[PDB]
RNA sequence: GGAAUACUGCCAGCUGGGACUGAGGACUGCGACGUAAGUCAAGGAUGCUGGCAUAAUGGUUAUAUGCCGCCCGUCUUGAAA
RNA sequence: AAGCUCGUAUCAGUUUUAUGAGGUAAAGCGAAAACUUUAAAUAUGUAAAAUGAAGAGCUUUUAGUGGGCCAUUUUUGGUAAGCAGAACUGGCGAUGCGGGAUGAACCGAACGUAGAGUUAAGGUGCCGGAAUACACGCUCAUCAGACACCACAAAAGGUGUUAG
RNA sequence: GCCCUGAAAAUGGAUGGCGCUCAAGCGUGUUACCUAUACUCUACCGUCAGGGUUGGAUGCCCUGACGAGUAGGCAGG
């Protein structure tokens, strides 16, 4: 009879997908990235820094 | 159906047609196509000899 | 807003025959029920039969009923006339067959008595063949009425 | 808008037996990537008979002022187009970045000629080393030593509608 | 994606990306002095008011329809969040004929069971991946119906490009930021 | 050489204030929390409290104020006069 | 409107694919622009992938209708200048509502009765709802300007001012 | 580029008025804000449509979408 948003009604939310418990508990949305130490080509930074 | 042209293009100063050469031959080679399997059924740029050029008015 | 069709378009199909005749309407609300809760073709053609105006109805020759029975595999089906079934004095031989429809008059009556048959009404024939089993629903020329 | 400045690097569009396409290069002020797209576009058709479809940008990138808090006095050479014919134009903008001095150049454009961002065209930016090397006055005027001025008639800002006292434009 | 273009960049390469599937357009103009052909495919895109939203997988066909209904439309290439919130908050599925709000994973399941769509997380990936039923999805669902922009439409006149300062036009990933906006 | 910050984006992160709405009417559904019992914000508002019980609310009417509103019908021509 | 038929029907004021068109001169590269092979598509046809569509085809029937005005685009012929003849497509007619102070053809948007929110076009000194906002420049008119303008007076004149 | 001249008569009058001059003018940039019978959401009325109904059926229940109008057409009062 009423049509409940499921990104405001956590009910709705849960009831619409058994995932957001998992994403909400480990935290998904802020998934901390692993580093890389990876470095632009020279000939990159020249081309970048030159007219 | 035929061409028309002077020598403006009508279909339907004039040469044979050739409207449909295309779709018989995709019916024939659709056939075939049937026939052979009912028998058996981002790029990248690099950058070694050219690089980017400034090149401005 | 823009709409790609016509707004509040009816859809054309029938529901109420013009006709005030109330055993008409009751064999109507009969096969509306057996239309609906059977899915047997034959119901919804005959109920489809029963809206027909009495020019898009003509009449069935008794002939016309003996010859359709003359079919192989078809003596002894129940012969069905949304319709009145008309006497015919150009056949001197009729079978012994089971025929209903709306209306039968006098004279195709006692030919089919004769005969040795029974006539039924559609709600007779709703109670023996409830899915219409075992039937030849037969129509009248047409083009007659011109 | 606010401008940024991007690289942005395009060629032809790779066909067979045609390699190693002429990678061009442009330096593009605009406010988003999709205007300097749209922009490199039409410099390179005005430069050279090469469509959209005939074209591929292999590159774009952002590139940020080195030394964005040193002021420095920067030669701009454009051109723009009018209902007259297209005209070049020097001018020397005091400013602590290229795109900072893009703007000023800009307003500068709208305010002067009556032009437009459509109508301007960039054609170099490059800062002035050396201070003998300016040419216009009102950039050569804030270069002297102990420079010094004052801001006479001081104008406040009122809050409200009325005010209890005469004011005064001291400073 | 993240990884390959830092590779390009170590090597000397120039990663070039790959190009855009899936666009979702938005009817920016109303339905009064529209020319013939704009407005049949309009129509043809299911834009029959003004704020109404659908997604279009991007071919050469689906290319030069957008070039036509350029004027009269906003696009540009939705993302995950964006596909995810539309979907959530006003999507509905064509069911008999009727527009019928995604309440339940049973609405998805009992009309789009036949194509391996089970939910409606299943739809969106669906739609966000342009797969092999992308068609079948992609109709299923009721055309958008957006509300005017929270904050405006940023301009102050729609109807120029969005390179000249306007509103009509590819906005490419800005659409995102309109149609959430809109939502 | 090592950071920080800006900007852009994401979170099925948290939390405060305001406004309009409360359709439906035994139960049935999909879920959430619980070892269970069961409870819940999960197929649409309930709980507690006060004043009044009449011109108090409201209706009608006359006026005032703010904004709006050209005099009807016919007949002509695209159209208006 | 009524019948008959069917509805994995039947299509489409749309795109694409293959087949044509002013070959007009920018292909590039040829036997010394005179050659004669190609190419993104402005702009129509035929026939077969995209997108959309629950109504379609046929046969009998019934009413009202039988002028045009304005504009865009292309085209042919013209004048001092206006322009005239065609074809297409829109707007208006039968049409209320927001805006342009006002209004046949301008800009938005088409309309059941209400509530809340957001907007279009247009605006935000006061009339008058909304910044006498922020920022960079220009201009001082002895009747400035606040516009119809990629129009007429308009070809120029000036010891006004600014930037080249 | 802006400004002055670049001709114009005759009742008193018009950037709509007031008025405005680092504008309340002109060019341009960035935001905020105002409000249509338009868009979103809800309630209600009607029309149409699709499902269900053997236990006022010209009804009853569930669901969805729509609502400008002259001549004219059809229906209910």
């Amino acid at each position: 009879v009423l049509k409940k948003n499921p990104l405001k009604n956590k009910q709705v939310l849960l009831r619409l997908n058994p995932y957001a418990k998992v994403f909400a508990a480990e935290k998904l949305g802020s998934k901390k990235a692993e580093k890389t130490g990876t470095k632009p080509a020279a000939v990159f930074t020249e081309t970048l820094k030159h007219d | 159906i035929v061409d028309i042209k002077a020598n403006q293009g009508k279909t339907g100063h004039i040469k044979h047609s050739k409207c449909r050469q295309e779709f018989l031959e995709r019916v024939k080679a659709n056939a075939a196509k049937r026939a052979e399997a009912k028998a058996q059924g981002s790029r990248i740029v690099s950058t070694e000899g050219n690089v980017p050029q400034t090149l401005a008015p | 807003i823009d709409h790609t069709s016509k707004q509040h378009k009816r859809s054309g199909h029938r529901t109420a025959p013009k006709s005030d005749n109330v055993y008409l309407k009751l064999l109507v609300k009969l096969y509306t029920f057996l239309a609906r809760r059977t899915d047997a073709p034959f119901n919804k053609v005959v109920l489809k039969a029963l809206f027909l105006s009495k020019i898009n109805r003509p009449p069935v020759s008794v002939s016309r009923i003996a010859r359709a029975l003359k079919q192989e595999g078809a003596a002894n089906k129940t012969v069905v006339v949304v319709g009145t079934v008309t006497d015919d004095a150009r056949i001197f031989e009729f079978p012994k067959t089971t025929v209903a429809a709306l209306r039968f008059t006098a004279g195709a009556r006692a030919k089919i008595v004769k005969a040795g048959g029974e006539c039924i009404t559609l709600d007779q024939l709703a109670v023996r063949a409830p899915k219409g089993q075992n039937t030849l629903i037969l129509r009248g020329p047409r083009n007659s009425r011109e | 808008a606010h401008f940024k400045e991007y690289q942005v690097i395009g060629r032809r569009l790779p066909t067979e037996s045609v390699p190693e396409p002429k990678l061009f290069r442009m330096r593009i002020f605009a406010s988003n990537e999709v205007i300097a797209k749209s922009r490199y576009w039409y410099f390179l058709q005005k430069l050279h008979k090469v469509k959209k479809a005939s074209g591929e940008i292999v590159s774009i990138n952002q590139i940020n002022e080195a030394h964005p808090t040193k002021v420095k006095n920067f030669g701009v050479w454009v051109r723009y187009d009018s209902r007259s014919g297209t005209h070049n134009m020097y001018k020397e903008i005091r400013d602590v970045s290229r795109v900072a001095a893009v703007e000023t150049l800009y307003q500068d454009m709208a305010a002067r000629h009556r032009a437009r961002f459509r109508s301007i065209h960039i054609l170099k930016v490059a800062e002035i080393e050396k201070t003998a090397d300016v040419k216009r006055q009102y950039v050569k005027q804030f270069l002297t030593k102990d420079l010094k001025f004052p801001l006479p008639h001081r104008v406040q800002k009122s809050t409200k509608t009325f005010s209890y006292k005469r004011p005064s434009t001291f400073y | 994606i993240i990884q390959a273009k830092r590779d390009a960049k170590a090597a000397g390469s120039y990663y070039v990306e790959a190009q855009h599937k899936l666009v979702f357009v938005v009817r920016i103009k109303g339905i009064n002095k529209i020319p013939p052909k704009p407005r049949k495919v309009l129509q043809l895109l299911r834009l029959t008011r003004i704020n109404s939203g659908t997604f279009v997988k991007v071919t050469k066909a689906t290319l030069e329809l957008l070039k036509l209904i350029e004027p009269y439309v906003a696009y540009g290439y939705p993302s995950y969040s964006t596909i995810r919130q539309l979907v959530y908050k006003r999507g509905f599925g064509k069911i008999n004929k009727q527009r019928v709000p995604l309440s339940d994973n049973a609405i998805i399941e009992a009309n789009l069971g036949k194509y391996g769509i089970l939910s409606i997380d299943d739809l969106i990936h669906e739609i966000i991946t342009v797969g092999p039923h992308f068609k079948q999805a992609n109709n299923f669902l009721w055309p958008f119906k957006l509300s005017n922009p929270s904050g405006g439409w940023g301009v102050p006149r729609k109807f120029k490009h969005f390179i000249q300062g306007g509103s009509f036009g590819n906005r490419e990933e800005f659409i995102n930021k309109l149609v959430k906006s809109m939502n």
